[PDB]
Order: structure tokens, then sequence, then C-alpha cells
């Protein structure tokens, strides 16, 4: 019912990822704020094991949806805050055209006062010199439309999307993305009608950090109910 | 040390405790690890008595952030007018861009701060500045639903009144390819109405493959299915997409929906992405009455 109002203001955010791409090992931690109001995040991610065996980009939509701005007519379509402080499960697949796919299960939930995503992350059948596992993505990212349904079950949201990677050789590697949410806790939540997000992101390196990093910017608006 | 008390007394407002430690040597450009400065806090957070008193002790307004923001921007961001106003006076760049390449305009037409966009203008703001996805300030606030603002931005642009309701080009197309018809798809009748009658074209596809009428399915608006048929929408457009408008009608239960798609030509035989029917769909979905109908259509 009132888990919206935990975001009224700029709230501390989280992140911890254990990743497992074809038996490369590796860890991401990840901190900043999230301002749902607005839709914003200033995020930044370090590999803390080493080298990142995958391209950055790959990685971000999954390393907190609740920091989307949902604007004043569309607030009781915010499936994602409604189940905070408790929190929500996110599963996704992620095929990667001609390539491997991802599979992720991550809980997203206040630990205190901050919003955490603590993510594991396993990937599959990816070519050693693929664009992923051959490090051939640029460093950058696109705008995207995600849609958003409620799920069949009445007990969550379904979330599909395709993220486009652009290739140093000037094609674009498509990402497919199959996502399910569920609540953790037993309170209600909302069931939004069907609506999409647009996104905004920039990647950048921090000039005083010497580990494998990403700076992240993010912009995330609700759209498509209105009055 | 003075420098992490800085940037906690400016976070908190502590103007007090700001001036004694100024008083005791402390670094007013002090940085932590991502950049932000006690400016960006009092800023960000709506002590004026601080900036003010930064500014005077040499502050650089202009300081970014890791994720390119100055002061101006989160001051614009979250609102605080007179802290927007005292920063200008004081040197802050009305175009400084943040790392998406979002001038302050494009950051208060986004946040919904009308007043706060009519003193940037005043200053020298670009009305015509695009972010790295190509948008203006009025693009932001008009998909934002801010449309006092995007009237405002119309017209200091020298296009006229009437940009609240959208800014017409009716042919106009975004990075993701969404044209003024894709954003009407979305329970907007008359609006799609008045934008086929002035030359909209039906079968615009989006950077996905999507065309109007697969967001009028899937968002599940009768009526505008029904006039971008009358338009001559393509019933059965796939290509990129990997589906077609009846295997979003079939998924989400709109049974008038898949009647006038069927009447219109709809192909009963189209397979989406994983090999699926309209009808192996609507089983999977529980939309029993939809499985029947398809199955008789077979
Ligand atoms: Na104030």
């Amino acid at each position: 019912s009132k888990g919206e109002e935990l975001f009224t203001g700029v709230v501390p955010i989280l992140v911890e990822l254990d990743g497992d791409v074809n038996g490369h090992k590796f860890s991401v931690s990840g901190e900043g704020e999230g301002d749902a109001t607005y839709g914003k995040l200033t995020l930044k991610f370090i590999c803390t094991t080493g080298k990142l065996p995958v391209p950055w980009p790959t990685l971000v939509t999954t390393l907190v949806q609740c920091f989307s701005r949902y604007p004043d007519h569309m607030k009781q379509h915010d499936f994602f805050k409604s189940a905070m402080p408790e929190g929500y499960v996110q599963e996704r697949t992620i095929f990667f055209k001609d390539d491997g796919n991802y599979k992720t299960r991550a809980e997203v939930k206040f630990e205190g006062d901050t919003l955490v995503n603590r993510i594991e992350l396993k990937g599959i059948d990816f070519k050693e010199d693929g664009n992923i596992l051959g490090h051939k993505l640029e460093y950058n990212y696109n705008s995207h439309n995600v849609y958003i349904m409620a799920d069949k079950q009445k007990n969550g949201i379904k979330v599909n999307f395709k993220i486009r990677h652009n290739i140093e050789d000037g094609s674009v590697q498509l990402a497919d993305h199959y996502q399910q949410n569920t609540p953790i806790g037993d309170g209600p939540v909302l069931l939004p009608d069907n609506h999409y997000l647009s996104t905004q992101s920039a990647l950048s390196k921090d000039p005083n950090e010497k580990r494998d990093h990403m700076v992240l910017l993010e912009f995330v608006t609700a759209a498509g109910i209105t009055l | 040390d003075l420098g992490k008390k800085l940037l906690e007394a400016a976070r908190a407002g502590q103007d007090d405790e700001v001036r004694i430690l100024m008083a005791n040597g402390a670094d007013v450009n002090a940085a932590d690890d991502v950049g932000v400065t006690p400016l960006h806090l009092a800023a960000q957070r709506g002590h004026l008595e601080i900036v003010e008193v930064l500014l005077k002790y040499g502050a650089d307004v202009n300081a970014a952030d890791l994720w390119g923001q100055t002061p101006l921007h989160l001051a614009a961001t979250a609102g605080h007018l007179e802290i927007v106003e005292v920063l200008l006076k004081n040197g802050a760049d009305v175009n400084a861009r943040d790392n998406i390449g979002h001038t302050p305009l494009h950051l208060a037409a986004w946040a919904g701060h009308l007043e706060i966009v009519e003193v940037l203008l005043k200053y020298g703001a670009d009305v015509n500045a695009q972010d790295k996805f190509g948008k203006t300030p009025f693009d932001l606030a008009i998909d934002n639903g801010n449309e006092d603002i995007a009237e405002v931005l119309q017209k200091a642009a020298g296009g006229g009144s009437g940009g609240g309701s959208g800014g017409g080009d009716v042919n106009a197309y975004d990075e993701v390819g969404w044209t003024p018809l894709h954003k009407a798809a979305w329970g907007h009748l008359e609006k799609v109405e008045d934008l086929l009658k002035n030359g909209a074209d039906v079968n615009a596809a989006d950077i996905d493959g999507y065309t109007p009428l697969h967001l009028a399915a899937f968002s599940g608006h009768l009526e505008i299915v029904e006039v971008l048929l009358k338009y001559g929408a393509d019933v059965n457009a796939d290509d990129q997409a990997g589906f077609t408008p009846l295997h979003l009608a079939a998924i989400f239960g709109h049974l008038e929906i898949v009647e006038v798609l069927l009447k219109n030509g709809a192909d009963v035989n189209a397979q989406d992405k994983f090999g699926k029917t309209p009808f192996d769909l609507a089983i999977d979905n529980g939309n029993e009455d939809i499985a029947e109908i398809l199955q008789k259509a077979a």
C-alpha cells in the first residue's frame, strides 16, 4: 500500500552480482543513489574479482526498476514500489542472438534505509570468439522501450524488451529479454494495466578508478496510461 | 578530514557548522570519491544560505561529478528556484551537459519545474539543445506529460501556441522510431484520428518492428485498432517484430479486438518467435472464448 512513500527522496543503492559465464566467474559491486521522483540513477560498479569476462554493457539490465519515474496519473500501475519494503524477485532469461544466454535471479528489497539488488547470473553456450566473450561490443548504450504487463496468475508482472548492443564493426547485437517479477511479501501489490518504460543511459569511466568498472547515469520514465 | 565534515555539513544544512569549518580552513572545493562537492549537496538539498557562503568563498560553480552533473543540474532537477537563480548569477554554465547530454533546461522540463524552465530561458538556455538520444527539452516535457512546460518551450522556440498538445510534424520520429501515432496508440483516440487526417503513416515501424497497430493491440484499445485498420494498417504486420497484432490480442484476452482483426484478414496461422500461433497463445493464457473463435477460423 505505502511502498511508494519510501521513494519520495534520494535513496542509497547497493548492488551485488555473483556471475558465472561459461565457467568464467566474477563478482560486481555497485553503489550510488536513486531519485525515483525523477526516475534517476547515479551508480558506479566495479568488477571486484579482476577483469570482467563479458562486456560491461551486457550487464546493465541485470545491475532496480522501483526507481522508474511513474507520473501521478500512473501511480496505481507501479508494481515495483508497491512490493516494498519486503521487495520482489526479478528473474530473466536474456537470449543473445546467435550466441549464448544469461539467466538471472535477483532479490530487490530494502535493507535498512538502503535499496539492495542482490543477483546471481549464469551464462551458458557463449562462443569464445563471439561478441560477448570476445569483447566486441562498444562501450555505450541505447534507449529502449520496456513493456510491462500483469501476469496471468495475478501475483506479479511479466516484462519483455529487446536491448541493442552496438558492435565495434557497426552492426548491432540483439539481447532479447524475458522477465518476471513476483513479490517477496504477502502484502497486497499493485497489478498494472499494460504500459511501457522509456530509458536513457550513459556509460563512462572514472579517471581515478584503477579497477575494471562502469559509471552509469540512467533516466527512466513510465508512460502509456493517461487521464 | 575537514573536507569530509564540510561535505556532511553542506548535506545536512548546518550553515553554522559550514561557517565554522571554513574559518578553520576547510577546502570549499573538497570532493568525495564520485566528484560531489559541498556546493553540489547544498544546491541539490535546497540549502540556500550554504550555497551563498560557498560561492562567496570561491566554490567552483561548474564543478562536475562523475555523471557530468553540475550544481545547476541538481538544483534544476530538485526544483530549488532561488538556488538556480543564485547559481546563474554566480557564473553557472546555463547549457552544461550531464553524461546523457542533458542541459539544465532538459532536466527542469523532465522534472516538471515550470518556473525554473522560465528562469533558465531568461539566462540563455538553448531551447533547441538535444541530448544524446536526440531529445530537446520540449520532447522530454511532452513524453513526460508536462504539457504546460511544453507549451512554454514551443513558444520560446518561435513555434507559436499549441505545443502542450504536441508539436506537429505528423511524421517526426525519435531514435527508437516512435512517431506521434505510436504515442497516440496508447489510448488517445482523438489524436490518432487527427494525425491520420493530417497524413500520418499508419504503417510506420519502430526500431523493434512495432507498428501503431501492434501497440494498440498490446494496450487493448479497440476503437484505435478499428481506425488504424480503416486507414489501411497492415493487419498481419510482423517482419522484425516477431509477432502479429493477433498474437498480442490473443494473449491479453480482448475478444472484440480478436474479432475485428479476423474480420480484417488477420492470419490465424502466423507463428511468433517461439513458433506459437494466436490459438496457442490464447490457450497458454487461459483465454478460452478467444481460443474457440480462433479454432473455428482455423
Ligand atoms: Na532553502
